[PDB]
């Protein structure tokens, strides 16, 4: 028997060399390889494989190499590779990637990916698969911000605050041991994965170890709380003896030092460079230059991304009346225009493009959109081989390098920056299982099915009260992952090692999983996945033009975007 | 008689800041091709090193400035600013890491900031 | 339809912008809550339209005047903000002093 | 440097001096004093005063005189004064009203009120700031009734429900051990502080004193479950023992006593008098005579304040709709009749601003609405002053000497009532962050902000989608304060001496802490702050005209009132 | 617009008697429900427009009448009660037997 | 009213395909949801007035026709379902290819 491609594809979803469109965009990706065996693929219903003596293997106890969890047929979108395969899942850990069933009667079924009495089945043929977003800059203002972050397919939030303080609208902040108790408890409660920023200033050690021996996860310097050269100092001693990252938001005003100053405060340390671009924040015109040295880990907050021709205005604007600036006072308009700059945003796009930003965030309700990271880093891909053309580095016609470049923004980089990729950031064996299911026309704008810790935690189903579920209305929703206690075991929270040895999670009374964060301190960028690249960065302070290998980067912005108007109904 | 939910009717008169402070009058010069703003509470011999000023007129002092405003020094810009007097206990801690202790070291301040390349100590 | 959070808070602003516009077909002075929802909605009805932020930002200080509202609602309303899904993605529209 | 009064009041909000007006009310405010020191002003942001180093102290740890939090440059209004400071909070508690800062560099900060790397901000520069009110006449009937009491401002509720059965609807009354238990366990998850009442109704000591063994902090003597001569002294007795407070609801159909009858069953005894007016219910037609005694703390619930032109036809049908009662029937009619009073409600108006009725509450689902006692606060103020002109006491033409009365009676007063006012019912140090912003032109009407034990639970923001938290829809939204196991923290089960001291919190698993009711038996009229009046009140029988000192007190019903329909969409 | 809990809430009663509006203006019989919003609504447009307690006691039983309605209708429905923002503040509504 | 959590819900379908509608009247190609809205409600409205299923899985057909969406959206609506209450109790309408 042979089945033509487009059967094939239809039944099943596509096999090697097959090609998907990403939503409404122009990018498109290749299966690279296929775990399957043609005639032994695995499937879920009425007469299909995974029945009793058939795919389901009637003998073995769960113990004995049985799943407790099968997603069929995945097309995995990851920075190890686009490619298709099974994917088992066993106590809430990714424990197979290859070929699901019964080795009774099947061939190329690997060994501990057997199909048994206590294995559950979720069908993704025809979808495809990628590891939960790690949004490493966000507010915690509002938590109503937490579903909105759960219905774009993030999973992982790391960052500050203690609800809408001014402190905590302006930085990822939660300030001192107090504040960082109260909301490890009020985490308890929020259905994703967080890790929490305590106050990286002072000039004393010891104010600020406090926060990283109550439970908090990283640091956070920011100018709102003098980003100055002491601040960032005892920071990162704090942080290298920790080992815990570092974020910084660096001195805009360039009071205590321009950015020269901030990286001789560094002094070659590992830290993480929030909203690189510098619109967002950090030394005027010049901060976008963080992201050539191989010490900075750097990435880019949402609302620039990508260029386009409501940007500035929409900027301009949101800066002035956040800061209570007025237009008839020069200094403040002299300070919008040396923060604002559509030269270094329309570089952003082509830093991306080249490897050299390594990650994406979204800066959630303080200047960002909590529900736009994954949206905008397909938006820019999209941008990007309109405007550049495919890579070099591009094959068959296929947008695979870029894809696996720009997937790596959202998954795998931010977690090596936080010293949480152990756990989180990617579809590997070994790694928890936060997956996120996308029909391709809805690829990178609604996820449908959201899983954290091997439950579905979020997704898109109809009326509760039908017949079946899809019928209207069909909108995000909070799953069984989410109810009861199993909020504690589909979920981590992400501490440092002090806080774990000193035993606050049971001092607290807190029953999530707990995560450590490790292996901060000796990474650099070439650490970061498919976005690797050191140079020399040049930010000319007269015209703000940009220059990588004495060549300017210009590019125009775009009057339309895909995953937009055709998809949201406001 | 038309009501503005919320107002306010202020008092008549002014509200002095800083006083009885003594008052400082320097000129600043940002050498620097890149715009420089201060706060107002922000130790003055501790701004960036490319300001040129007399380094010691700033120990011991902050901008006279109304609270949470600042200063602005586009490159090249030379102005007069005016200064008053840190107050409490007229320590400092951190910022630039210049002084960590009274203000009223100024040689070590000075000799700290020469060190280190910050204009202006003579 | 697939609606996320956003989509369906906003439905609300419509809903109400709707109501505000019955009151004010009848001739009432229009309230302070009625009044930003109808600017509100205007943004974001402007912004499917395919309008400019810049455009929005413009046509937001006409829409209402003071002779449309109640006694104090154009002091209490110092400006209204929206986003809203344009061609080019969601961008933010603020309005300053909507209704002078 | 000299300031003019309109740019500093803008800047750092108002100063000795200066008035506000209370929403869009004919009432204003004026500051009293002011802690700060002029050009020190505590403010946070980009190149503001709470920097490292700066207004913010980088050297002292957590322990060493820094906050937790730090409300900058509020307006309090309190019983204690209308004046303008920094509010600090530590561990939950209010533990410095002053200035905030760093003594490295300010003059005049109050030594505990240290900013440090453990201190969050709030700005409550341009907010009025109160105590959060105390509602001591709450049905626990639905719970949406909880974010209708947190959006005007309420932060505890004290009364009694099982939910929507007919007990709990006619009275304030969760009634012996099992039910107690049963809600005491309910309100672990209530994110409002909660005292519960038990059933103030028996002739043996036993049946009644159980329930305060089992956690009730009070009773309630209501007529529907027979408000007689022996339920009232029983229950007297018992509160006696306990050191709780007693509610009364008294025998409106004069069946076993008038009420000297009930006078006299009370014998000097302290008790809290409910709907002390009438309408909401007691002894026809003179109930009111009850404010005059030394020994009762009265109160007046929400509906008949203050006296409007629909209030009565409001009322009349209210009445007649919900006891089932025939307009064809002469014995409902001449009931309805003998318990709607225009007499009594107008001159309740004028004993509220006497400072002869102490207290305001709800009825909340019974017969008054949850979100509408500050509102009904204010409004009954401004009409007063409408009415009667400012007060004898007044100077500077402010409304200050009005504006504590009544703030009292929502406040501090109903939190002495009950035993709780060491926790509770104030901006003072010692006393639990429960703190309540309010932007001028909503003040009474919708909060800001409501902070519960030092985090917020509560605000009006906007779109959790947005860039900034501001974008509409701006709506009332649980925050953090709420979430997971922070709910415990942020919230307090008050609960009888007996029941503690005999372990109920650990028999029945609550974490939320535990308030202590007491010193409640040793109190009267005259501990009321602002409203200690006591007089010989009188009700004619025939007409039910009200004397007060042979002057008899009418008053006009107004057409409108402010905090009105400029505000609510419905 | 600051909305509290019950303005969010009421905001559904008017789109539910838009709902049954559009069900009766195409030659429907009214149900339940519908008969419910509509009266219920038209109640709180009262309050909004100026009206009284004791107009609105009045008018609300002559919004619908039985043969706007199904059979049995009528005497489901005892009465309608609603609160809403009078210009003297919030007020209780009761409406009996609104459908003769 | 009595409403149950279906009849809540339902209400926002409702209040979507009248956005979309005025969306559609000012002229603009309706997207994916404003499409999925109207057919949705389409079809509710139809058992409201008590036609069968059959005849609703033929009108749900042509409610929409390409020139009214936008590129792609008939191609991402494979078929829209919608439960209602029919004369004779709750039946599922499925409309395959609603708009070809
Ligand atoms: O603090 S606010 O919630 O009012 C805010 C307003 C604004 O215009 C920009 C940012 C903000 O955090
Ligand atoms: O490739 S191009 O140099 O033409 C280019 C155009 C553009 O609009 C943005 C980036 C670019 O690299
Ligand atoms: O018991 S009810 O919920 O039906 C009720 C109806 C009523 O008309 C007045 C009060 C009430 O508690
Ligand atoms: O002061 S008056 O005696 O004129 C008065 C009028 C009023 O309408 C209500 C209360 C009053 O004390
Ligand atoms: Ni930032
Ligand atoms: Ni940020
Ligand atoms: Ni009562
Ligand atoms: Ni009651
Ligand atoms: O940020
Ligand atoms: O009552």
């Amino acid at each position: 028997m042979k089945i033509n491609r487009q059967q094939y594809a239809e039944s099943y979803g596509p096999t090697v060399g097959d090609q998907v469109r990403l939503a409404d965009t122009d990018l498109w990706i290749e299966v690279e390889k296929d775990y399957t065996t043609y005639g032994d693929e695995a499937n879920f219903g009425g007469g299909k494989v995974l029945r009793e003596g058939m795919g389901e293997n009637g003998t073995y106890t769960r113990t004995e190499n049985v799943l407790d969890l099968l997603l069929t047929n995945a097309l995995i979108l990851d920075y190890t590779g686009i490619y298709k395969a099974d994917i088992g899942v066993k106590d809430g850990y990714i424990v197979g990637i290859g070929k699901g069933g019964n080795p009774d009667i099947m061939d190329g079924v690997t060994p501990n990916m057997i199909v048994g009495t206590a294995t559950e089945v979720i069908a993704a043929e025809g979808k495809i698969v990628t590891a939960g977003g790690i949004d490493t800059h966000v507010h915690f203002i509002n938590p109503d911000q937490v579903d909105v972050a759960l219905a774009n397919g993030i999973t992982t939030l790391f960052g500050g605050g203690t609800g809408p303080a001014e402190g905590s609208k302006a930085t990822t902040v939660t300030p001192g041991p107090w504040n960082i108790e109260k909301m490890l408890k009020s985490t308890e409660g929020l259905p994703i994965n967080v890790g929490i920023l305590g106050k990286g200033h002072g000039s004393s050690i010891a104010p600020i170890m406090e926060q990283i021996d109550a439970g908090a996860a990283g640091l956070k310097i920011h100018e709102d709380w003098g980003a100055t050269p002491a601040s960032i100092d005892r920071s990162l001693t704090v942080a290298d003896e920790a080992d815990v990252q570092v974020a910084i938001h660096s001195d805009t005003l360039n009071e205590a030092g321009f950015l020269e100053d901030t990286l001789r405060a560094i002094n070659g340390r590992v830290i993480h460079s929030f909203h690189v671009e510098g619109a967002g924040g950090g030394h005027a015109p010049d901060i976008m230059a963080m992201a050539g040295h191989p010490n900075v880990l750097p990435s880019s907050t949402n609302p620039t991304r990508p260029f386009t021709v409501n940007t500035i205005d929409e900027h301009l604007d949101m800066l002035m009346v956040c800061h209570h600036l007025k237009q008839n006072i020069p200094e403040d308009v002299a300070f919008a225009d040396s923060r604002i700059r559509p030269e270094t945003i329309a570089a952003e796009d082509i830093l991306h493009d080249l490897g050299i930003i390594s990650m994406m965030s979204t800066d959630a309700l303080a200047m960002g959109r909590a529900g736009e990271m994954v949206l905008r880093t397909w938006q820019t891909a999209d941008k990007m081989k309109k405007q550049r053309g495919p890579l070099a580095e591009e094959k068959n016609g296929s947008d695979n390098f870029r894809a696996k470049r720009y997937v790596s923004k959202y998954t795998i980089n931010p977690a090596i920056a936080q010293g949480i990729a152990h756990e989180v950031g990617s579809i590997e064996e070994g790694k928890f299982a936060d997956l996120v299911l996308w029909e391709p026309k809805f690829f990178g704008v609604k996820a449908d099915r959201v899983i954290k810790g091997g439950i579905i935690a979020y997704a898109q189903i109809g009326d509760p009260s039908a017949s079946i579920p899809t019928p209207q209305p069909v909108m995000g929703r909070r799953m069984y992952g989410t109810v009861g206690d199993l909020i504690h075991d589909t979920n981590i929270t992400f501490m440092s090692k002090s806080s774990i040895q000193q035993g606050v999670p049971a001092k607290l009374g807190l029953k999530r999983r707990i995560g450590t964060v490790k292996n901060c301190r000796n990474i650099g960028k070439k650490d970061m996945k498919w976005n690797d690249v050191t140079t020399d960065i040049d930010i000319n302070p007269e015209t703000y033009e940009v220059k990588v290998d004495g060549e300017v980067l210009t590019c125009e912005p775009v009057k339309e975007l895909p995953m937009a108007q055709r998809y949201f109904l406001f | 008689n038309y009501i503005v939910p919320g107002e306010y009717r202020v008092a008549e008169g002014e509200i002095e800041i800083n006083a009885g402070r003594e008052k400082t009058t320097i000129r600043v010069s940002n050498t620097g091709d890149r715009p420089i703003q201060v706060g107002s509470h922000i130790h003055f011999v501790e701004v960036n090193k490319e300001l040129l000023f007399d380094r010691a007129e700033g120990i011991g002092r902050r901008l006279n400035i109304p609270s949470g405003t600042a200063a602005r020094f586009e490159p090249g810009e030379e102005m007069e600013v005016e200064l008053t007097e840190l107050g409490g206990n007229r320590e400092v801690f951190g910022i630039s890491d210049l002084t960590n202790g009274s203000v009223d070291n100024k040689e070590l301040i000075l000799q700290r900031a020469k060190e280190l390349g910050y204009k202006g100590v003579e | 339809m697939h609606l996320n959070p956003a989509e369906k808070e906003k439905l609300q602003i419509f809903l109400a912008s709707e109501l505000a516009l019955k009151r004010k077909a009848r001739g009432l002075k229009l309230n302070y809550p009625e009044a930003v929802a109808i600017i509100t909605s205007f943004i974001m009805e402007g912004a499917r339209d395919g309008k400019t932020v810049a455009m929005l930002m413009e046509e937001g200080k006409h829409v209402l005047t003071r002779d449309d509202v109640m006694e104090g609602v154009p002091e209490m309303i110092d400006d209204i903000q929206a986003e809203a899904t344009f061609p080019d993605g969601t961008k933010l529209v603020t309005v300053h002093n909507p209704i002078s």
